[PDB]
């Protein structure tokens, strides 16, 4: 269901490229300009008036970089995701109340970052690779919601 | 799109369902909330146990919604307007979920109407909530 | 993830009560009336030109009897619904080309075809019971596709 | 729905692909056979290879059928209706699998097309391929 050895070691070469706030704040401000629903979540944020504004405004960014560095810290437990983000899924799911399907978009918004970020390196291998991080991220994170 | 088929069974089911439309749809509500747990992400403020006031409540505002829209099968774009405004930029329901509200109403119809909920019908039914919900989340981007 | 002990009772008591060749002749037809692309993989099946034409047909029938049959097999082992189900989920990625959506869209009809038959009976725990198993069933049937 | 804004940023980002309408369409199906392997049920009698004839050939087909919405972005169910025809009536490929190709085609165009890829183009995309996949599912029931 996982990960081949080459697959993992592809994730990890294309990521120690990544600059994590960077990219993080894309990801997490193109995610609220392609599925403006998601800021619903963001309202104390400030300016998301305009897509400009969204990937501009530094709460925006500020909460990317919160987001992708858990992300980030979690490729060194590719083989124990549930484990590593259970406790990260119950507050998502008892205090903040993220609905799971926020996760699998801020993946996709992810991937087509990378594929903008990295361009031909981001290779259809390279991308089914992260495909099933992203999606096993999501998993984690959904997995104990009740 | 809706045959004339599809509005002539949605109405007759509709129909049938009468006054106990409003029960009916707390109970796709409860069955959701049993079903896929992560709808209810968006009710935190709800009491959602069995028999909820706030679960009844709200149950007969989405099947008085669904009322005006099969009396308005043909011009549901409007019918359902305030809606679709309420959900794209307040509510901020994920699409995906309008998926898992339209099953358990599918559900709860099949639980109630023995005679009338027949393989077309049902395909009329299936139809006409996927409508809803395209319609509900017309103008979210 | 994982059945409870109420909701593995629950699917065993609702499931004594089933015939499995009605329900699944009516299953399997009710999916290919209401999502008509599914017949895509029945062409040999003769006449499915009419909702009546479709539940009637004898070869629509058998097949759904042998499809509902290694359902409630699996119903035995619901603690190894991967294991129970691997052979017959290389076969439908291999040999017969199912999409597994297919799976997920009779787990749906299916459901609908228990409330239609069994009424006030099929509460919502009981719902949520057989939920857990389709998708369980879906998920086991598509893990070794490739 | 799609916007004027909408229409504007796809029909610039497209016109950049021009001359590689073929490539980006084989490459784009390319990543969804590698991300999502249930797609390849669809083509078990297409050598899926990378480079293969069948691939570049069909992900031509596919981009050029873009190109044809793109340029008649006003009235797509028109222009994509012998197509919409083949895929419901035909081919009957599971409605789920459109946005599979979808998001490839977007992780594609970001792959390929890094000045024009902004956020508000990378929405618009997303949006006019979400409307050509309705426009070829509209017919499935
Ligand atoms: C890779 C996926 C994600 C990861 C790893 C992640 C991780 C985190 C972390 C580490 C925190 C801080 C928790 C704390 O302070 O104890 C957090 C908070 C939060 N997250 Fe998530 N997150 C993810 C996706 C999302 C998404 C997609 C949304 C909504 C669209 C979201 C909404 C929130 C909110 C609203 C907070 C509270 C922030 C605050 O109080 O300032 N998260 N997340
Ligand atoms: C057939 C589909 C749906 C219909 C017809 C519908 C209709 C409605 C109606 C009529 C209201 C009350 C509006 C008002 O009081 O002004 C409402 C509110 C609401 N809806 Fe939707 N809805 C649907 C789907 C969904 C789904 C799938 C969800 C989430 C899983 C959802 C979440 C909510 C919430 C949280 C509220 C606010 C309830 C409150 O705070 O009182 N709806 N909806
Ligand atoms: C719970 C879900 C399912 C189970 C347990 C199941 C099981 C089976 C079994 C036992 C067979 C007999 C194969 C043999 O004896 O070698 C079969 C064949 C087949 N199944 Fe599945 N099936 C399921 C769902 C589906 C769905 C949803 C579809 C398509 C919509 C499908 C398409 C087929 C086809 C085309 C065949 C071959 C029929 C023929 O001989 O012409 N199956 N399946
Ligand atoms: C943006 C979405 C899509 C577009 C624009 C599109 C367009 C086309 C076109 C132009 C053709 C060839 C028509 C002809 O030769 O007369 C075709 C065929 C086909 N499509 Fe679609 N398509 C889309 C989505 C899909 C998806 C998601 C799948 C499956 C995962 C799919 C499976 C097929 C198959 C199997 C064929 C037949 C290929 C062959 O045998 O040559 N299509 N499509
Ligand atoms: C009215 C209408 C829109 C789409 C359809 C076919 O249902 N398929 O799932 O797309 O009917
Ligand atoms: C044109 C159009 C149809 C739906 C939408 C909003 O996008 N969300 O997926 O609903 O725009």
């Amino acid at each position: 269901v996982h990960l081949t050895p080459e697959e993992k070691s592809a994730v990890t070469a294309l990521w120690g490229k990544v600059n994590v706030d960077e990219v993080g704040g894309e990801a997490l401000g193109r995610l609220l300009v392609v599925y403006p629903w998601t800021q619903r979540f963001f309202e104390s944020f400030g300016d998301l008036s305009t897509p400009d504004a969204v990937m501009g405004n530094p709460k925006v960014k500020a909460h990317g970089k919160k987001v992708l560095g858990a992300f980030s810290d979690g490729l060194a437990h590719l083989d124990n995701l549930k484990g590593t983000f259970a406790t990260l899924s119950e507050l998502h799911c008892d205090k903040l109340h993220v609905d799971p399907e926020n996760f699998r978009l801020l993946g996709n918004v992810l991937v087509c970052v990378l594929a903008h970020h990295f361009g031909k390196e981001f290779t259809p291998p390279v991308q089914a690779a992260y495909q099933k991080v992203v999606a096993g991220v999501a998993n984690a994170l959904a997995h104990k919601y009740h | 799109v809706l045959s004339p088929a599809d509005k002539t069974n949605v109405k007759a089911a509709w129909g049938k369902v009468g006054a106990h439309a409003g029960e009916y749809g707390a109970e796709a509500l409860e069955r959701m909330f049993l079903s896929f747990p992560t709808t209810k992400t968006y009710f935190p403020h709800f009491d959602l146990s069995h028999g909820s006031a706030q679960v009844k409540g709200h149950g007969k505002k989405v099947a008085d919604a669904l009322t005006n829209a099969v009396a308005h099968v043909d011009d549901m774009p409007n019918a359902l307007s305030a809606l679709s405004d309420l959900h794209a930029h307040k509510l901020r329901v994920d699409p995906v979920n309008f998926k898992l509200l339209s099953h358990c109403l599918l559900v709860t119809l099949a639980a109630h109407l023995p005679a009338e909920f027949t393989p077309a019908v049902h395909a009329s039914l299936d139809k006409f909530l996927a409508s809803v919900s395209t319609v509900l989340t017309s103008k979210y981007r």
